[PDB]
């Protein structure tokens, strides 16, 4: 699946899609541990 | 790159005979 | 004709004219300072030459003295020990010449010094009159201790003996042997003249079977390669690119040792050119160079890029040479990437048409003849030796992805990929070859061998393989489930694959007693490491909890078996037969 | 009939750049001939004529131009095209890419000689090709069955078991319940490839009719473009003019191509995709296509060629070029072949045209049309069911979709999965699969109609 | 099962073994059969050059085969030691048959300052003037044309032919 | 060695199609001379030979070819090559592209002539470089040091100060007191009128002028003069560096308008463009100037290089910083992200490497604890940065004291660290001073990257 032209303007415009989807894993991996490790302590609780 | 090389072999053509 | 006119330079290339009797690929002197050239095409009278050096200050109408001969290599006594670049000028002797610290690109020095002197003994039923046919051993001269520098007859040549020297001291100047064909005796010294195109003649291929003892106990058990196959590994900056190079050249099972430094840096071949001198080698007696049976080809990006192409030639071709004396050959290319980058300079100087991602049309074709010149093979000739040669080239790909026009036709071609990773690295796991990525083609005929030299092996192998990756497919879910909800059979692989990777797949290169572990032992800690593997699947399946604090001392004894000193070699068995039986009592309980 | 006249030696090169040679002063030169190169040394090179103009043509010698002198070079003027030897008694016996006998063997007595580019088969006199081949793989007579007289290829990648595959299905090649002459071309192979396919045949016995043509990576690169022309028309001799059912198998292809583009490049023509030469579907097709079978003839030749795709990619022009003349591919994967399948052939890309013509009543038996839909269908919708779990979970899918996890763990490892020296029969593969089709109910099976779920469903 | 299927493999590589050399035995030694054929035909076209009417009526066309097929202003005729007054009648009536069916005029002569050897059994070999061009139309060089032509036809009519054509 | 026959004048011009001025009858032509052209109105022009073709000289004026007649041109064949004069008096001078003074002055004595191109040093007789450079920014000398012979390039982009870190390092730099002749080659290549003009006023306004010899190529002075310049900059630091036996670092500014004037000639030769218009033995042209470095057998001198260039578009797969990562030993990167946080010099440190800094610093080369306390800057600064996204997402009550902790390093590491301001000259040792104090921030038992032998000394003051 591709989405659109090539024009060695959109590999910058698709490496900046790339860079919001990189950084969109790890602020929300780290969000999805900060609420798996207080769901593991009120399960203690 | 095959364009450009095309016209630099037809340019030593003309100036092969000139 | 014997000299032509240049008229005309434009660059690299000399288009020079009077020159009738002229070969393709043929090599000139161009110049008052005689710029070594080659020549690429030929236009009737003239023939335009790529001109390896810096043309400036040619004329038009200076001398281009011919040679006859396309890009060769000069095969002779002087070459272990020296140091040359990829079209073979002996940097060691340069600078001794010249007493400089440049390199003057008029410098016609030949590779092999023809002032030194050399102690030729002839082959003793070499009568004169016999027969004699290319690939024949015609002498023997003792160029160091451990390496006897054969004379051999060119495989071109052939005729009957009528002058044989008597065994004493010689240049490589001197004349040795004469023999006699149809029409004209044909005089030569005991050096040879061989194209690095050109794949030497031999007899017949044979399969490989004998592996490479490298010394390293990842490389050795579970990835292994055999003497005449081909291995590449990844190039990167630190890894362990540089321990795995020197572990080869001191503790392998191998004659002779050549290093390829092919376009490399400007300070990391000098970081191979300091060392390899002072690295020591393990003889029977006293303890010697490694140099003594070491040949560089040390080729910096500042050098002709005609000569950073030819540097992987070059070495091959002396890799040949030393196959053909009966020697197991050992090659290492360092690195493959800075030699496909030549190809795309020298293929875009001529215009030709970018095939994959920049590099030429023939980087496969190239890639193909130069892996295939490697392999355990008997060589020409009646004495009837056989030789090897094995290759390990080094592949530096961008950004430590393996998706690249060099890196795909790399591993196309080789059979043995050791994957050293930089992670692995961080975490000082040493040696950091990862066991995912990585795969051995070798190991059939490896499988012969180890039934009638080691037996019990293969199967160890197959079931150390699955602890190991049985253990990362566990490993994922231990974060998101929990040890707790694992089953009982599946913890006991756990803490022995644990074990396997502080044990068996770590070790130390600095730890004296670690640094050249022959067979058995390597044998020996993987039968002791997976048979109490073995029987920790009955006692489990009759409590984990008990076993794991009660055997902490035989644990213990598991992890100290690496401390075996090389003053304990019959009795590190002793001790290996012992430390078994103690892990049977304790099964009971 | 003969050519008589005593051929002309010229000594009159005009110019050399690359693998061509400029010839000066021939007196009238003929398209696409073939002559004989003396290097001033006396090694004798070979070389075809590609371009006559006036007086001057241009050759390409076949083992490069390294050392071809400008004073010294003879050229000798073989008045006619290049045609190969070829008789019965070129069979059994091993050969290099060029034309030469390898094991220690004399050159071949030359029953006639057949031009190597042949000639194209009318297509009112060629019959289409019915009957099926049990080549004893459950992939291949299951799902993409073949027939004698298609050709068809195998889509493989650099370290798959395609070789491995290749020699399965020479030993195996049955009629469904008088042997097949295999011509073997080996082209750009290690020689631990050679040695492989040449230690396989000699075990089986075949060797007594096997024309292996073996071409290694050491031999050069021009002569890999007439090694599958003398290939096939030695098959063409054996099936054509000799009533004999031929089985060839070129490997590799992705050697030829690339092997393609290195003269292509060199005489600078206009390139395609990725460096490969505009003209790559016509000589492509010109190997292709030269196989099936005649009216008039009861030998037959089928072909399947084993080609590497370069990085994974279907869409390279090695396989789609390859897929648009043949008739149907076979895609051996390597997510598969981690998983330790012997066969790793992931069957949604793989594809048979022929198979429908060798499937029925009168072929196999009535539900192989019916079967191998079904079981085509429940394999693509839980792959992409496959793709829904490992991004949702294990179990918050539909209930049908945990059948489909258990079809497609029973489909890898129980329908293609079947060992290097088994070798099923069609009979055998339809059985298999209706035991895979029993875990679905019985109105889940839409691609099968209500008439023939009778007849095999309860069992 | 490894005692036994590894005797069996090598036993069945060693019996297509020899089915591989007894196939290579007969058709090298139907090399010698066509060889010697050469052999003694290379014998028998020395007779014809012995007897010399028939061979100079055989070196009329010969010398004209090769002059036809160059058409050069100069043409330089290179013959054997012992055929060079045989030659010079064979160039001097081949000249006004060269002017009958071409229309230019042609400049031969013979070289005597090179011959061809005399382990040459017969024939000549005909350059041009630039010694550039050259037809080699010797008895050997006529022999081993003849020869590859008729490999098709000296296999069928000397040995059985084959049951399976077409 | 001297030439001694006169020199041909031609008036034979034939043919003028840009910057080429085609010759005829010329009498033995030299590939690389200089030639000076004559024109009509007597303005005086030079010009390299591009190409010789028998009879045909084909040369390329330096300055233009405006102005250039057919019939009454007259052109000056001087027999030899391209030399640099050089002596050690060109310390404090500042020189134009080609060769000439700047700043008034006289025409350099030149003790030597020595041709621009060089011969390629011997691979053998390169000894592998020890001792530290000493730069007086705590993110290049504390973080990624570079040794002395060692070639480090600074790769930036448009708009960022990568010139006024250019001429910081010329500035200040210095081995290391140690308790020693130095020199600075500077080469500003393609700068504007106010870039040339900051870099005099700096050097020479600021007493540095004592150790520099800066080569000015503007924008307007000709692009040939761009190829020349780095070979001519080299070639004075190769007589002061093994010749007179001093420590030279060469700065190369910008190198990514070093390439744009060797595309230019490059299609000027009616040569066929490679990968991005730029030709394809660039790798070659960029290795002839990059591996004039490193430190030799038998001479106490040295010669290390920092060649400064800008990626376009930020982009590294570009060949400009993609061929000098193939060939030099280690980066600093200049970002867009600490510039627009108003921090000098913008130097981020977790992408920046340098390859040969294992072998720069040690016990008897700056002191014990520099192999540490960088590891553990570099250790704190990469996990403060991660914990520095969590109070944005998760919540600046949800991290604990210890991820508090790291939040309050990187404020002031950023800050105290890396922000120093371009007129503060720390040395080596006041650069390990200021992240002790960032690491006495944090207790013990966190900093993991340093054994206790040297971790006792430094940590309680």
């Amino acid at each position: 699946r591709i989405e659109i032209f090539p024009s060695r303007m959109a590999q910058t415009i698709m490496k900046a899609r790339l860079k919001g989807a990189q950084t969109g894993r790890n602020l929300l991996k780290k969000k999805s541990d900060a609420l798996t490790l207080r769901f593991r302590q009120i399960l203690k609780k | 790159f095959y364009r450009l090389k095309k016209i630099q072999e037809k340019k030593k053509i003309l100036k092969e005979k000139s | 004709s014997t000299f032509g006119y240049v008229h005309g330079v434009s660059g690299p290339v000399v288009t020079a004219c009077d020159m009738a009797g002229a070969a393709m690929y043929e090599l000139v002197r161009v110049g008052h300072s005689e710029l070594v050239g080659e020549i690429i095409r030929l236009e009737g009278d003239m023939a335009t030459i790529q001109v390896y050096e810096e043309t400036s200050g040619v004329s038009v109408g200076d001398p281009v003295l011919r040679t006859g001969k396309p890009l060769s290599v000069e095969l002779g006594p002087g070459i272990m020990g020296a140091i040359f670049d990829g079209i073979q000028r002996p940097l060691s002797d340069i600078s001794s010449q010249t007493q400089s610290i440049y390199i003057p690109r008029g410098v016609n020095v030949s590779a092999l010094s023809r002032d030194v002197k050399w102690d030729f003994t002839p082959c003793k039923n070499l009568r004169v009159g016999s027969h004699i046919t290319g690939g024949d051993i015609y002498g023997i001269v003792n160029e160091n201790s451990l390496i006897k520098h054969k004379i051999m007859l060119p495989p071109r040549n052939r005729g009957t003996v009528t002058y044989i020297a008597p065994p004493g001291n010689y240049d490589t100047s001197d004349v040795v042997l004469e023999l006699e064909f149809e029409g004209i005796k044909e005089k030569f010294s005991m050096v040879q003249v061989w194209p690095v195109r050109q794949v030497r003649p031999v007899t017949e291929k044979l399969p490989a079977n004998h592996p490479l003892l490298t010394g390293q106990r990842v490389l050795d058990a579970l990835f292994p390669c055999v003497q005449g196959g081909t291995t590449a590994i990844p190039g990167a900056f630190g890894c362990g690119k540089t321990v795995i190079s020197q572990s080869l050249s001191k503790y392998s099972n191998s004659d002779v040792i050549i290093y390829v430094g092919c376009g490399e840096r400007g300070n990391e071949m000098s970081e191979v050119l300091r060392d390899f001198p002072e690295l020591t080698m393990e003889v029977d007696g006293k303890v010697e160079s490694i140099m003594k049976r070491t040949a560089l080809v040390a080729n910096t990006s500042n050098m002709p890029v005609a000569a950073r192409e030819a540097s992987i030639y070059t070495g091959i071709t002396l890799s040949e040479y030393f196959r053909d004396m009966g020697y197991h050959v050992s090659m290492m290319a360092d690195s493959t990437s800075r030699w496909a980058e030549a190809l795309r300079e020298i293929s875009g100087r001529l215009a030709e048409m970018p095939a994959d991602s920049g590099y030429p049309a023939y980087l496969g074709a190239r890639l193909a003849s130069f892996y295939e010149r490697a392999g355990r093979v008997k060589c020409l000739g009646n004495p009837e030796r056989e030789g090897s040669v094995s290759i390990v080239g080094a592949v530096s790909p961008p950004g430590g992805d393996f998706s690249d026009p060099v890196t795909s036709a790399t591993l196309g071609i080789v059979q043995v990929f050791w994957g050293l990773d930089k992670k692995l690295a961080q975490r000082k796991h040493f040696p950091s070859v990862n066991w995912l990525i990585s795969y051995s083609k070798y190991m059939r005929a490896l499988d012969e061998y180890y039934d009638k030299h080691f037996t019990e092996f293969v199967p160890l192998r197959t079931k150390a393989k699955e602890i190991l990756q049985e253990e990362e497919d566990l490993a994922e879910i231990v974060q998101l489930v929990g040890k707790a909800s694992l089953a009982e059979t599946d913890k006991i692989t756990l803490e022995v694959a644990k074990l396997i990777k502080d044990d068996f797949l770590q070790q130390n290169g600095y730890t004296p007693y670690d640094r050249f572990c022959p067979f058995y032992k390597t044998v020996g800690m993987l039968s002791n490491m997976i048979a109490f593997y073995d029987m920790a699947r009955r006692a489990v399946e009759t409590t984990w909890s008990i076993i794991r604090e009660h055997m902490g001392e035989i644990l213990y004894k598991l992890s100290s078996m690496k401390f075996k000193d090389p003053v304990k070699d019959g009795e590190a068995k002793i001790k290996a037969d012992y430390a078994q039986l103690l892990e049977d009592m304790q099964n009971a309980f | 009939n003969y050519l008589s006249q005593p051929r002309l030696t010229y000594k009159t090169v005009s110019g050399v750049n690359g693998p061509l040679v400029i010839l000066d002063h021939v007196k009238f030169p003929r398209y696409a001939e073939i002559v004989h190169l003396t290097l001033p040394d006396g090694t004798k090179r070979s070389g075809q004529v590609l371009e006559v103009s006036g007086s001057k043509a241009v050759v390409q010698v076949f083992e490069g131009t390294s050392g071809i002198d400008a004073k010294k070079t003879s050229c000798e003027f073989t008045g006619d095209i290049l045609r190969t030897p070829v008789s019965e008694d070129m069979l059994g016996r091993v050969f290099n890419g060029s034309g030469k006998p390898i094991d220690r063997g004399p050159v071949v007595l030359a029953e006639d000689f057949l031009d190597i580019m042949g000639q194209p088969i009318n297509p009112q006199c060629r019959i289409y090709p019915e009957e099926m081949i049990q080549t004893g793989i459950s992939a291949i007579d299951g799902m993409n069955s073949i027939a004698r007289g298609q050709k068809i290829p195998i889509f493989s990648a650099a370290g798959l078991p395609h070789n491995e595959i290749a020699a399965q299905i020479c030993r195996q090649a049955g009629l469904v319940k008088e042997n097949f002459a295999i011509v073997f071309a080996a082209m750009g192979v290690n020689m631990e490839t050679a040695r492989f396919f040449k230690s396989d045949f000699e075990e089986n016995g075949s060797m007594d009719n096997v024309c292996l043509f073996l071409n290694l990576a050491n031999d050069p690169t021009i002569e890999r473009i007439i090694t599958p022309r003398l290939a096939l028309t030695t098959a063409e001799f054996l099936a054509y003019q000799c009533e004999k059912h031929v089985l060839v198998i070129l490997t590799d292809m992705s050697s030829y191509a690339e092997a393609l583009r290195e003269v292509s490049a060199a005489r600078e023509e206009v390139p395609g995709r990725r460096g490969f030469p505009g003209y790559m579907y016509t000589d492509l097709a010109t190997i292709y296509e030269r196989a099936g079978r005649v009216e008039g003839r009861n030998g037959s030749i089928t072909q399947i060629p084993i080609l590497t795709m370069p990085n994974d990619d279907i869409t390279h022009p090695i396989p789609d070029l390859t897929g648009y003349i043949t008739e149907g591919q076979i895609y051996v994967d390597r997510q598969l072949h981690n998983r330790q399948i012997y066969p790793p052939i992931n069957v949604l890309p793989s594809l048979s045209r022929l198979m429908k013509s060798a499937i029925g009543e009168g072929m196999t038996r009535k539900d192989h049309a019916d079967v191998s839909n079904q079981l085509y269908a429940c394999y693509a919708i839980g792959k992409d069911v496959q793709a829904m779990k490992a991004v949702v979970g294990e179990e918050a899918l539909t209930s049908d979709d945990l059948l489909y996890l258990e079809f497609l763990q029973k489909f890898e490892r129980n329908f293609i999965a079947q060992g290097p020296y088994e070798n099923r029969t069609v009979y055998e593969t339809l059985d298999i699969g209706w035991q895979l089709l029993r875990i679905f109910p019985k109105e889940m099976l839409k691609r099968i109609p209500q008439s023939t779920l009778s007849e095999f469903y309860p069992r | 099962e490894k005692k036994e299927k590894q005797i069996e493999q090598q036993k069945k590589i060693q019996m297509s073994n020899l089915m591989n050399q007894a196939r290579l035995k007969v058709l090298r030694a139907r090399d010698d059969l066509i060889t010697d054929l050469l052999n003694e035909a290379k014998q028998r076209l020395s007779k014809v050059v012995k007897d010399t009417t028939r061979y100079q009526v055989l070196l009329d066309g010969l010398v004209l085969q090769g002059l036809y097929q160059l058409l050069e202003p100069r043409m330089i005729v290179r013959c054997r030691k012992q055929d060079f007054p045989l030659v010079k009648a064979a160039v001097q009536k081949a000249i006004p048959v060269y002017k009958v069916a071409t229309k230019r005029d042609v400049d031969v002569q013979i070289d005597q300052e090179a011959y061809l050897p005399e382990e040459i059994a017969g024939g000549v070999e005909i350059y041009n003037g630039d010694r550039k061009i050259k037809v080699s139309n010797t008895l050997e060089s006529r022999l081993d044309l003849i020869a590859q032509q008729m490999m098709p036809e000296v296999r069928g009519a000397l040995f059985g032919a084959n049951a399976n054509r077409k």
